[PDB]
């Protein structure tokens, strides 16, 4: 009742966006080009995201806008407030009660069911981005598989520090073919994207790419044997909930250095610290 | 013990409301309205249009207003608004023949068929700062003239049947569009043509001067600056024939650019195009001298300067994405920033001795 | 008396890369050659005795001159006039913008040919003498193949008729026959022009084919001077037997 | 007590300047700065140079026979020029017949990257002719010109043989009274 | 008085708006002859920063700051430097700025003119603040 | 026979009057005063102070009036006044450790002592355009809170703090002044930064985008946005202790880049920063950018993109300069031309008789 | 002057600072010497090298003559010699021999220059390797090193190409036997006309912030080859006004129909010769 059509987006843009989604869930890992248009949310903040959700949201779907894993961060108020206004759906702050998962850079700690859909909001969808700019060339690389720059970068950073010295956006392989970057989500959630029962989408709307993880599909973070996949790790629990198994992000409370480390998942931490 | 309190929705309404109080000023003045943009600041408002997508004065003046000035802003609130519209036709091509013209210089002939039509300019203006306009005065009275506009070929037409430069001559290849597909380099010129008028206007500048310094020169002469209404057309499903719906202020920039001998026929100059709304003229010339230097792989010439890489180029020229992905860094970044604590703690605890 | 004097050059930009206590003599018209590993460091040598990489300690003796005594100008008509630096890659030392004929005529006309006919007549002698086909002189090296880039860099530094010539492992990336008839042509032009050459590469078969005589590095240091069909027939150190069966 | 300046300092240091010019582009050609009617004793020629060309961004020594109290205090407070006490610091050296070779040796002649960046050597002589006779030829002169300054053996020395080789070297500027005269660093001077 | 306390009155004159400082002497209506030895001059003041914060310095612009300074009739002379343009802002200033250091005006004027302008400029920059503390984000509590 | 004649001074003359009477617009609306340019176009003030130079709102205000709101020709007419003043005083060295916040926000961290104050500003803003503004509105009434400033120390100061970042020291070095000596590549980062301060905002965006695609990558993070009041104090002569001259709304952003292991010392954050005047963020995040990618020699890093080319990032950076001479192609060049063209009519002649 | 600028517009440091590089220019022919530039009223590309060089040269006495493209009535050109007369007030001739101080930007006027003469030019350019080195860094050494060897392989690149020197204007020139110099724009046709000149020429880039000079009576040469000798334009018509044989044409278009007339580029030059 907003005056704009439901999901703010034109038919024929839903219907190309759909296009795209079906034809990168036919290609798991592969970087689909599709005409993203230009959102109320600036490039960068999200477009690519709130494209594929107004794409697959309808009116019996509750959705879950998260950034950085709180329900309350500021970008994710105003997409959740943007949808609740172009829409009317139903939001929710529970991960389980939601069947559209919008998030930024984390993957909730609570494990996702059958028939949910998680999307991904990707600044750069391209996990050789960083070694090669050129799109003209990665698009090759990609094309014929030529992936061992990306191992001949990891051996650089071991030289150099003895460690990959990637730490989120962390590279993996989908069904043994496609090295695909997910979105900036720190290797503490790689792990969580292997054979998972919930549809993944990954939208870059100003990169202007789609691409996508059906369920139960193999996901393998790049390693070595002499180096296997670490995971971040701390010392302390959640100073809320106590938790040791969750993301935890570091508040300073004072100049002196008083600082407390929190989920950064807030459902998470809600549903531990209410049990 | 600590508890987390919600309170991002209040802090966003408390920013917005501050920034809409700041934007109105202070309320002793009147609230400037969008015909005063639109009349008087008129080459930000040309800027917004040729920028943004739209060629409608009124809502880039609107998009200014809101946007307290910010010119990124107004061009980004334009590009959104553009999605929302429906297309309704595609205008029949241009004729920029038909221009009534306001303004036609050309710098390679000391005169020409049609004059020097200087027009409004602030060329040969001493830029001092005219402190009587802090009080408002009164605009002087315009002297006339005859009231008839001689023929004014085109000076490519002229050189053309000289044979020192060539016609472009119309395919019927079907132009490329940017804004349905995106895009994929190497990229046709009608693609590059598109994807340069929705530059912005500074990065485009400073591409071109860096051309004129050398960084790949085209030798560029301003063979002909024309800024007039020009008719625009189109051919309903309703009617079987074109309808005129009206005219828009556009600025046209043709440049030569420096000769090439072709293996078997004379040599003759090549040239670069520019075509913005309003009376900027600036942003047309760099257009056109940018157009040049990426038409580098059709003569076959090697890209010396980064004006000359079409990906490079290209990949940053749009204003709305660059503002948008330099501006995302104010987003909380505190999970890979953490990550990078984590790894960085790591590092430094191995070598501490 | 020697034409390019070593004297205990050693240069470490980071932990053991670079070279160290280097030291030998090169006279008129003899190839040396280089080799070793990778990280050996010789290619390190090779810039620092082209007056391109200043030494943090020893001497360098063109003629009876000490190369970085002399002033930036008098090292940089050096590099020019009489001394010759042939990249492995072509165009590092070939201007890309630049034809074939003006390539090969800029170092006359540096010294101040100013005469078009007699500039092209000598590019068209060169270009016969590399067995380049004189009829694309105007032709742009990028149109080239690598191994006629290479020849092309070898009559643009022989222009001059340079009494000493550098050669970072030129046939790097080039097939086998035209690599054996690229170092056959290096050969004749050795032979027939009294200038020394030298060559440094990552493989002995290009320095059994060109070399006079032989040294070998490892980890920055000369190992063991040496001599063609010596060293390679006869590894006394035992780093050079390791070299020689890896080839084998 | 300060020594007074130019009572014109726009008009008069265009003039001045005006004149320095000519008498720079055309070695040889004696020139007369009358904008001054008194110099800062120890000439009118000397001053008019630095108050038209000295300011807060050109160090300036004065030899030590020059290097009067009074005319300290009246550049600081005119030119606002550092009085800097070394010769290699100083962008305008000025001196009189008695300098050294040490101390010309001293004068910045610039680098061969920048050889603006050297000094101007203002250089008072008792008089403009009877000294031994010199050729001057190159930019700025037709044929050539015949100037018989009396000046150091030195400065002779410095001008004939030119050790630093051109673009490096100093520029001269002889003085005497209100008159003046410049010999370029790329002026071919020859004894007779 | 020592230059704390003028430097003091000397911002408190600075950041005062000059319509409420040019409104605030009317009223006073105080008789000081004077002459003004430097007439408001208008001009830049080199603005330096320093990278980072607090590392090297480096030249950020310019920013417009009319001087000006006055002499009374006893001797004892005025400045003012205030950023803006309004040469009569400075004037003012200046005449203040002399006139605090007589004990026959130091007295009454640092109560009933500096005082209640560094009241009305603390007012003004509270009530800004506040409004602006209701954009600050909150996230934990006790 | 023709005479020639002379047009050339009542020509310009004429284009003057047109241009100004295009600037005053239609005579029924008023004529827009520059405090509502400066009130209500604050953040097209913001830029017009950072890049021409002078940070006084009123003079931004009234360039852009008589600019007839183009931002270019507005930056010009400000920085050729900057030539007119004198400059009277150098201000003591900022210190932004104690500015009046109106913004503070934080990347790095979800929390940070004395909060994240969003402030006034267009984050989070839904881009419509808001119609309404065709018509006058009522002012919005603005909430308040407690008014006290939390105490608000620099990220990096906790950073370093912890060892992670290295504190910025001050080694008593005299800055490098461009506006009184030209510049001389490779610039001290003292007059890097003066110049990128005064650079095109375009070309800066663009260029920091590329470096964040992969054109030189840096890793940024926004580690400090502040913008706020600053108080500006000078050392006049005639007094020699320091006066408070007043204070200005400066805008600080200071990034955290990639962390380097150097030789001997533990791995650490390297940084950028910038600085602007007025709210404008954008110009001050592509600052810091640009400044670390410029920071490359010191890092011995290989310069992967433009982006980190010194002399060509800095060299087309300045707006006027940049504007001047992609517009001097306007100025009448037949004389370089007929030259051209006598060379290639010899060449067609040659080739084909 | 009544306009309440300082005389010439420009503050009496930065007129010393200009007079310094001049002097030392003087004194280094062929050599661009580095200057603090300012902002002008005119942008830059504009002029403004140019016109600060006159402002630190030009006095009360002198006469100022403004020439864009040879010619006095040309839009930018009176839109300086305006701009001049409103700071200074100076008397303005377009009389070439009743000049003191020529402002001259893209052309030599045709009659000789005499001594005690100034003529001043705009150079966009100031570096003659700026199109084969983009790179100040380099150039500035390759100045310093004298190693103008890529000048000479682009005068041959350009024969080989086409048969014929492509460089039609802005001509390089040796000056003074030492250095290579890129004079403004001008067109090849006046390069001799820099040759023992009686009078003094400066060259000033506001933009590139360079200021150069070439004393009187200082030998200033074209590069080319000894097979290819430097050469001038040439045209079949002789001016349409003053018939005229030994001046710079350029080509006015009547109509579409291609109908044209040359007419001298110095409009003072063809003055006097039609009232002869
Ligand atoms: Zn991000
Ligand atoms: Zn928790
Ligand atoms: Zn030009
Ligand atoms: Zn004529």
């Amino acid at each position: 009742l907003s005056g704009y059509n439901f999901a703010y987006l034109d038919e024929q843009t839903k219907r190309m966006i759909r296009r795209a989604i079906l034809k990168a869930v036919a290609i798991p890992g592969y970087q689909v080009p599709f005409g993203g248009r230009e959102m109320p949310m600036p490039y960068g903040w999200g477009t690519g995201g709130i494209q594929l959700t107004a794409s697959v949201i309808g009116e019996s779907d509750v959705l879950k806008v998260i950034d950085q894993g709180a329900d309350d961060t500021t970008n994710a108020v105003s997409i959740r407030n943007f949808f609740k206004r172009v829409t009317g759906v139903n939001t929710t702050e529970r991960t389980d009660d939601a069947t559209v998962i919008q998030t930024r850079h984390r993957i909730p700690e609570t494990p996702l069911t059958e028939d949910q859909i998680i999307i991904f909001q990707v600044p750069i969808p391209e996990p050789l981005r960083f070694i090669e700019p050129r799109e003209t060339e990665t698009r090759t690389m990609h094309a014929l598989e030529e992936y061992g720059v990306m191992q001949v970068k990891l051996y650089e950073d071991i030289a150099r520090f003895g460690h990959i010295a990637t730490t989120y956006a962390y590279p993996v392989k989908v069904n043994g073919r496609y090295v695909m970057d997910p979105s900036p989500i720190p290797k503490f959630d790689n792990p969580k994207m292997d054979m998972m029962p919930a549809l993944q989408l990954f939208g870059a709307g100003r990169e202007k790419r789609i691409y996508a993880v059906p369920p139960f599909t193999r996901v393998e973070s790049l390693d070595f044997d002499d180096h296997p996949f670490t995971v971040q790790q701390w010392d302390e629990p959640c100073a809320i909930c106590g938790s040791t198994h969750s993301y935890l992000d570091e508040v300073v409370l004072d100049d002196a250095g008083n600082r407390m480390f929190v989920c950064s998942d807030t459902d998470y931490c809600r549903q531990q610290s209410e049990a | 013990m600590y508890v987390a309190v919600k309170g991002g929705e209040k802090a966003i309404d408390a920013a917005h409301a501050l920034q809409e109080s700041r934007r109105r000023g202070d309320t002793d003045l009147p609230e400037l309205s969008v015909a005063q943009i639109e009349q008087q600041l008129n080459l930000a408002v040309d800027r917004v249009m040729t920028e943004g997508g739209i060629a409608d004065r009124e809502l880039a003046a609107l998009a200014l207003k809101q946007a307290s000035g910010d010119n990124v802003e107004a061009i980004f609130l334009l590009r959104a608004y553009r999605t929302t519209l429906a297309k309704l036709a595609v205008s029949e091509p241009l004729d920029t023949t038909g221009m009534r013209l306001e303004r036609r210089i050309s710098a390679v002939y000391k005169d020409i068929p049609g004059g020097q039509l200087l027009g409004p300019t602030y060329d040969y203006t001493h830029r001092l700062l005219d402190f009587t306009l802090l009080a408002n005065g009164e605009a002087p009275t315009l002297t006339t003239a005859d009231s008839e506009q001689q023929p004014s070929p085109h000076v490519f037409s002229l050189l053309a049947r000289q044979g020192l430069a060539k016609f472009e001559e119309d395919s019927g290849a079907q132009p490329d569009d940017i804004t349905r597909t995106p895009p994929v380099y190497p990229c046709s010129r009608s693609s590059r043509l598109q994807q340069l008028m929705r530059g912005d206007e500074g990065y485009l500048l400073a591409l071109a001067y860096s051309t004129q310094r050398g960084y790949g020169r085209n030798h560029p002469f301003a063979g002909e600056i024309r800024s007039g209404y020009i008719d625009v057309s189109i051919v309903p499903e309703e009617l079987g024939f074109a309808v005129n719906v009206g005219e828009l202020l556009m600025t046209e920039c043709e440049m030569v650019n420096g000769f090439i001998d072709p293996p078997g026929e004379p040599p003759h100059f090549t040239r670069g195009y520019g075509l913005v709304f309003g009376m900027s003229e600036r942003k047309a010339m760099a257009m056109a001298l940018v157009d040049r230097a990426l038409q580098a792989p059709e003569y076959g010439e090697h890209a010396t300067g980064p004006a000359q890489d079409e990906e490079f180029v290209l990949a940053h020229a749009d204003n709305v994405e660059v503002a948008g992905f330099v501006s995302h860094l104010k987003l909380p970044h505190y999970v890979d920033f953490q990550a990078e604590l984590e790894l960085l703690k790591r590092l430094q605890q191995e070598q501490n001795h | 008396q020697p034409l390019l004097s070593v004297n205990n050059l050693t240069h470490l930009y980071a932990p053991g890369k670079g070279f160290s206590d280097v030291s030998f003599d090169l006279w008129p018209g003899e190839v040396l050659g280089i080799v070793g590993e990778s990280g050996s460091g010789k290619t390190t040598l090779l810039k620092s005795i082209s007056a391109r990489l200043t030494p943090q300690q020893g001497e360098i003796h063109y003629e009876n001159r000490s190369l970085y005594a002399m002033s930036e100008a008098d090292r940089r008509r050096l590099l020019r006039t009489e001394w010759g630096v042939v990249h492995q890659h072509p165009l590092d030392g070939l201007r890309r913008q630049v034809s074939a004929g003006g390539n090969i005529g800029e170092r006359l006309m540096a010294t101040g040919a100013r005469h078009y006919g007699d500039i092209r007549a000598t590019a068209q002698k060169w270009l016969e003498e590399v067995e380049i086909p004189a009829n694309r002189i105007d032709d742009l090296p990028t149109t080239f193949s690598g191994g006629m880039q290479q020849r092309l860099q070898i009559a643009r530094n022989l222009v001059t008729h340079p009494k000493l010539v550098f050669m970072d492992e030129p046939t790097g990336g080039l097939d086998v026959s035209v690599q054996a008839r690229l170092l056959d042509l290096l050969r004749g032009l050795v032979v027939e022009l009294n200038l020394a050459v030298v060559i440094v590469t990552h493989d002995l078969g290009a320095a059994r084919l060109l070399a006079d005589r032989l040294l070998v590095m490892k980890q920055g240091q000369v190992v063991e001077s040496g001599l063609t069909d010596r060293v390679l027939d006869d590894p006394h150190h035992p780093y050079t037997q390791l070299l020689v069966s890896s080839v084998l | 007590t300060l020594e007074t300046a130019f009572m014109l300092p726009v008009q008069d240091a265009q003039h001045s300047f005006r004149r320095l010019l000519k008498a720079m582009s055309e070695p040889g050609v004696i020139v007369a700065l009358h904008q001054l009617k008194r110099g800062w004793q120890p000439n009118i020629a000397t001053t008019s140079v630095l108050l038209t060309l000295a300011d807060n961004d050109t160090p300036v020594w004065l030899s030590t026979p020059l290097n009067n109290d009074i005319v300290n205090q009246s550049l600081r407070f005119h030119t606002n020029a550092p009085l800097v006490s070394q010769p290699e610091q100083a962008t305008f050296a000025v001196t009189d017949e008695a300098i050294s070779s040490e101390q010309l040796n001293a004068l910045s002649t610039g680098t061969a990257v920048a050889p603006e960046a050297g000094a101007t050597l203002i250089l008072q002589v008792a008089s403009l002719s009877g000294g031994r006779m010199l050729r001057l030829t190159g930019a700025g002169i037709a044929e050539e010109r015949m100037i018989a300054p009396r000046l150091p053996e030195c400065i002779l020395h410095e001008l004939t043989e030119r050790p630093h080789p051109f673009p490096l070297g100093i520029d001269l500027i002889l003085t005497c009274g209100e008159r003046l005269l410049a010999i370029p660093r790329t002026t071919h001077v020859e004894v007779c | 008085a020592d230059t704390a306390t003028r430097q003091h009155w000397m911002s408190v004159l600075a950041h005062s708006q000059p319509a409420e400082l040019a409104a605030r002497l009317n009223a006073l209506n105080i008789t000081a002859d004077y002459e003004v030895i430097r007439a408001a001059e208008t001009g830049l003041v080199q603005i330096q920063a320093r990278m980072g914060g607090t590392g090297e310095r480096f030249f950020a612009g310019d920013a417009t700051l009319t001087r000006a300074a006055v002499r009374l009739t006893d001797g004892t002379l005025g400045y003012s430097w205030v950023q803006g343009r309004d040469k009569q802002h400075a004037e003012r200033c200046a005449l203040i700025d002399a006139l605090m250091q007589q004990s026959r005006h130091f007295q009454n004027l640092s109560e009933t003119l500096i005082a209640p302008l560094d009241a009305d400029r603390m007012a003004r920059i509270a009530a800004r603040q506040a409004e602006v503390n209701a954009s600050r984000v909150d996230f934990f509590t006790m």
